[PDB]
RNA sequence: AGGUUAAAACUCAAAUGAAUUGACGGGGGCCCGCACAAGCGGUGGAGCAUGUGGUUUAAUUCGAUGCAACGCGAAGAACCUUACCUGGUCUUGACAUCCACGGAAGUUUUCAGAGAUGAGAAUGUGCCUUCGGGAACCGUGAGACAGGUGCUGCAUGGCUGUCGUCAGCUCGUGUUGUGAAAUGUUGGGUUAAGUCCCGCAACGAGCGCAACCCUUAUCCUUUGUUGCCAGCGGUCCGGCCGGGAACUCAAAGGAGACUGCCAGUGAUAAACUGGAGGAAGGUGGGGAUGACGUCAAGUCAUCAUGGCCCUUACGACCAGGGCUACACACGUGCUACAAUGGCGCAUACAAAGAGAAGCGACCUCGCGAGAGCAAGCGGACCUCAUAAAGUGCGUCGUAGUCCGGAUUGGAGUCUGCAACUCGACUCCAUGAAGUCGGAAUCGCUAGUAAUCGUGGAUCAGAAUGCCACGGUGAAUACGUUCCCGGGCCUU
């Protein structure tokens, strides 16, 4: 806001893996305040990812996030009769936030039967940079590259 | 915009209830109806008595009515003849044994209801509204009111277009809950129409 | 609908009227405001004029009509179509 | 909107229609008939000023020589709809008009009568007067009470200019301090309603008022 | 309300009190399973004969001061407008503006 | 090209200059708000609920109409309500006062009538009582009057919406100006705040702001049943019992938060920033509280009221109908379109509230809605009363489905004189649209949104509405370039 008096809110770490990063992801995946349902999906998806990855769930999650995370984004600015997309660096916390949101969106759009399956498949695809979520990151970077002049 | 009733907001803080009896839902409505009828009768009968407030209490099965009047004697009558008449009628209306107590109101200029009743009487007598308002304000300030406000609304002076005029002297802090503000209203019935008077009197905080 | 324990409902005036008509013979249509009264087997073969609010509509009671209220066979509202 | 016509005008319309029709009954020459047809058609049109399709239909029926009395009645009923009824004053207003006569009483006047009433007049036996209320050229309600003769004779009525049972009506001037007063009056129909129906010209009534 | 409307209510209350005992009995006869069908049938017809205003359902709660048919509160026996006026004057005991 | 000289008729009651207070600007500056940005969930599409417009109708009663009408008056239209229509009726009268006259009042019944009501019958015949009587209440007859949800909210009172819980709006005295006016109230900092400090032809004051008030977060004291059970004793394992007053909780009285303390910055200021302690920190959270005024804003249908109008009718009574109509348009909701789900089974954890023409257990009976019987409870006791989401397990497998639940047929239950028009609910069967919604548009910054249930008022019955209560419980705010609105100063 104009006052800019906003402060950070504490987030409890996820019980199983003791990660605040994963707790954020659960909250993004959560719908209608049903955290338990969200937590079950995330834990199920991570396990499946871990088996295929052959890595720890947290490690595997981090690899997927790294690919999806966006370095730069474009903010629209109206100049005269036209609007200019202006490349702006993404803050580290926002980088994580955008990545997680995109993965959840990507998982939901997938046609796999269960959300846990959808999430796991998306996370795996994100690790190998074949996911739709990674495509968004590529698109966001591409747009920023085009508007580098501004 | 609109403003909260000054007495209503302060009720239970610095202002007492006029009726102070306990009843269950069964009898609550019946008591209210009886209280209304008693107050209605007494006001009509004691219109010239300068009654300010009627406090109706219901101890046990009996009803105790306390009448606050600027002129105590005329309500009492001669050898308590008038008060006894009132008691008998009140008991009939109440349907229970009745007790009538008469309390004198000192400083009638400092009582909002008595001031409002005075002004409305004058307006019906066709006294100029401004003069009545100003005198009331002056009278209260002399008697030692910390502040007073008088508002008169309607077709003042028989004007086709109705207007509101208000005169305030001293402090009248309506927002302050601890502040003791005496508020009352009176309607003046004239050939032109109804003229409404509102009187606020500040008697100090707490 | 009405409880079976309570039984069928008919207005007493109508019941008396029907009985009088049955005993007498063929009669001029009975005029009733009792739309709520249930049609009974005894009424069959009798024309009963039921009020629709503005006029009495003649209804010849039949076997199929039995077990229905008289009001069902008289229409209260008149609709000839919108923008017809 | 439907044309609005005065009650006296409607009476004229009725008279001309009856006159127009009687020509068809009597006159054997089509030529003479035709001349009157045109005259009457114009007269009806003149009163209406503007003729709607309903008036035109009636006029067409009127123009036909095969017009019948039953048809005439229907045509008149339509024309009656165009007529505007006399406005009764408020009972308070009436008493204000008749300030001199306290607690003046008015009989119930038929709506049709009001519709065909150029003026409204009622007779009280106790009064032995006829109370007349009417709207003048200014359209101010004018109320007047004058003595009505108990005797009735057959003669031409001043108001309607028609021979009928008439009773002399006298209007008294305001009494002076001396007690001298002047009464001026002329024979008029005892029944105001009958006279109203007979009257075809508002001016004739006005002239009678002028005489008073 | 109109004076007639208030009068109508008074009649309905009076008739309800008059036939209260009769109505209760008749309804009980219809309710009873053990009671004969003829007895029930006669009772049904009798209940119809009794005045309609006798039924408590016909009575509508009105503000005692104004006779207003809407916004009634059973506790005070008054409509919202009159309840508010009385509350501000302190005529209703124990009633104050509530904030929580 | 035109220049120069230069009229009149006719027409208007002004045209005009300067300055003033506002308002306004696609003028400037400075702040601020779910204003944008950043997010989350919606609305607009479907079906249905509900209101409105329109159309229709005998009537579909009246009112509300940008925000600030449209689940609004109405916290609940089968009859009643009801104000509307149709028909049947009454005229000092449904409701008052007064007077005369006759009857206690009433109570029980008969016939006709849709009823209103009318014609009857029978039974009471009291109460006071100067055995003069009253007045109890029925009549009957006048006539003063009654009556009107009839009209004007642009004659009004009262009450309410709104800008806006925005920080403004003013007065006295002094001073300045011929004056309208100005000053104070501007200026420098600062605040959520005309908040505060400083300066200052102003000095003061009032209404606003804030505080005082309610509630929530912590603790202490008193009290200890209907509430509680730590330590004991005993058990029917249930605070169940004898007990204990520890604890929770109940509800009265207190304590606590003050920028108080500390550091830095700031004009040796107000203040701001950080920090410590603390349950709580700088307005701790929520609420009540709404300045002078604006909109001839809403309400003559709550009520009151000036004027006007009707008065055998614009009053009053009754039955039936209507307010529920349905080519259509719109507002607000509910339920969906599934798998973060549906269904089956098993199994946890609330708050708040209501109740005697009431809440009604248990038990029995019914597939069920319910029924019968019958405790207890005017309630920390009894009853409503089951929390649901959740969790475990199983199943369904992406289908118009084991999604959805409209519609309709049949059969019932209950309330009520009475559910045809036109109730709710249950059972069996039926199984529509809908697969995420064009242009456009709304809410929300935290215990919030979203989602999940629970209660209450109104109320015979009749909630998807309204009001209230807990459960679970987010995302995001870089920021002020932009859009919109608001405040202050300047032009
Ligand atoms: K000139
Ligand atoms: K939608
Ligand atoms: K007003
Ligand atoms: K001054
Ligand atoms: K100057
Ligand atoms: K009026
Ligand atoms: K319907
Ligand atoms: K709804
Ligand atoms: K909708
Ligand atoms: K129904
Ligand atoms: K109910
Ligand atoms: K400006
Ligand atoms: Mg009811
Ligand atoms: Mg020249
Ligand atoms: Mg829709
Ligand atoms: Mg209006
Ligand atoms: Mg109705
Ligand atoms: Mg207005
Ligand atoms: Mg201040
Ligand atoms: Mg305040
Ligand atoms: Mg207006
Ligand atoms: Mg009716
Ligand atoms: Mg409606
Ligand atoms: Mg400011």
């Amino acid at each position: 806001p104009r006052r800019r008096v906003i402060g950070q809110r504490k987030i409890l770490p996820d019980p199983k893996f003791g990660s605040e990063l994963l707790a954020k992801f659960v909250n993004i995946l959560m719908v209608d305040g049903k955290k338990s349902t969200a937590e079950s999906i995330v834990y199920s998806a991570l396990e499946t990812l871990a088996q295929r990855s052959g890595k720890s769930e947290l490690e595997a999650f981090e690899v997927a996030l790294e690919n999806v995370r966006p370095t730069v984004e474009v903010k629209s600015r109206r100049v005269g009769g036209s609007t200019y997309q202006v490349p702006v660096e993404v803050r580290p916390v926002r980088r994580n936030a955008l990545a997680m949101r995109w993965i959840v969106e990507a998982a939901r759009k997938r046609g796999d039967k269960s959300m846990a399956l959808r999430l796991a498949n998306e996370l795996s695809d994100a690790a190998e940079n074949k996911g739709t979520a990674v495509k968004k990151r590529e698109d966001v970077h591409r747009m920023a590259e085009a508007n580098k002049a501004f | 915009g609109q403003k909260v009733h000054p007495n209503g907001i302060r009720l239970g803080i610095v202002k007492p209830w006029n009726s102070t009896w306990f009843a269950n839902t069964k009898e609550f409505a019946d008591n209210l109806d009886s209280d209304f009828k008693v107050r209605q009768y007494l006001t009509k009968e004691l219109a010239k008595a300068s009654v300010s407030r009627i406090v109706i209490e219901r101890p046990a099965k009996s009803i105790r009515v306390t009448i606050h009047t600027a002129r105590p004697g005329i309500v009492i009558g001669k050898k308590g003849e008038d008060v006894e008449k009132l008691r008998k009628v009140v008991a009939d209306i109440a349907g229970v044994p009745a007790q009538i107590n008469i309390a004198e109101v000192r400083k009638p200029e400092l009582d909002a209801k008595l001031v409002a009743d005075s002004i409305t009487s004058q307006l019906e007598r066709r006294v100029m509204f401004r003069r009545a308002m100003k005198r009331a304000v002056q009278n209260a300030m002399r008697l030692g009111a910390k502040g007073i406000k008088v508002e008169v609304s309607g077709r003042l002076g028989g004007a086709e277009i109705a207007r509101t005029e208000w005169y305030r002297e001293g402090r009248v802090p309506l927002h302050t809950l601890r502040a003791d503000i005496d508020y009352n209203t009176s309607e003046a019935h004239t050939t032109y129409g109804v003229i409404g008077v509102k009187v606020w009197i500040f008697k100090g905080e707490i | 609908p009405r409880s079976l324990k309570k039984g069928p409902f008919i207005d007493l005036h109508l019941l008396k009227k029907v009985e009088k008509a049955v005993e007498s013979g063929d009669k001029k249509p009975l005029r009733t405001w009792s739309r709520r009264s249930t049609i009974f087997p005894n009424m069959i073969g009798l024309t009963i004029a039921v009020h629709n609010g503005r006029q009495h509509v003649p209804v010849f009671v039949t076997d199929e009509m039995v077990g229905h209220k008289l009001g069902e066979f008289a229409p209260t509202r008149t609709y000839r179509g919108h923008a017809a | 909107m439907k044309t609005m016509i005065y009650p006296h005008q409607y009476n004229y319309i009725r008279s001309v229609i009856l006159r127009l029709k009687n020509v068809y009954k009597t006159v054997n020459d089509k030529e003479t008939v035709k001349v009157i047809q045109s005259e009457t058609y114009n007269d009806i049109n003149e009163i209406f000023g503007h003729i709607d399709d309903d008036i035109e239909e009636s006029l067409k029926v009127l123009m036909n020589i095969r017009l019948s009395n039953k048809e005439i009645e229907a045509i008149l009923n339509k024309f009656l709809e165009y007529v505007v009824p006399f406005e009764l004053p408020s009972p308070q207003k009436l008493q204000k008009v008749f300030k001199k006569v306290k607690k003046i009483k008015i009989p119930q006047f038929e709506e049709y009568d009001l519709k065909v009433s150029s003026f409204v007049g009622w007779n009280e036996l106790a009064s032995n007067r006829k109370y007349i209320i009417y709207y003048d050229e200014k359209k101010q309600l004018k109320g007047l009470y004058g003595e009505i003769s108990n005797q009735v004779v057959k003669g031409f009525c001043t108001i309607c200019n028609k021979e009928s049972n008439v009773s002399l009506f006298m209007k008294k001037s305001k009494t002076n301090s001396d007690g001298q007063y002047v009464k001026k009056g002329d024979y008029i129909c005892r029944d105001s309603i009958h006279c109203n129906k007979q009257l075809t010209d508002i001016n004739q009534f006005y002239n009678f008022i002028d005489k008073l | 309300a109109k004076q007639s409307m208030k009068a109508r209510e008074v009649k309905r209350v009076a008739l309800a009190d008059k036939y209260f005992a009769k109505r209760a009995e008749l309804k009980a006869i219809i309710s009873d399973v053990n009671a004969s069908d003829e007895d029930r049938w006669n009772a049904v017809l009798k209940l119809q004969t009794l005045p309609r205003d006798s039924s408590p359902s016909r009575q509508r709660n009105r503000c005692r001061q104004t006779g207003r048919p809407h916004g009634f509160l059973r506790k005070f026996g008054l409509s919202r407008i009159k309840v508010r006026e009385a509350a501000m004057r302190g005529e209703i005991p124990g009633l104050k503006k509530a904030s929580w």
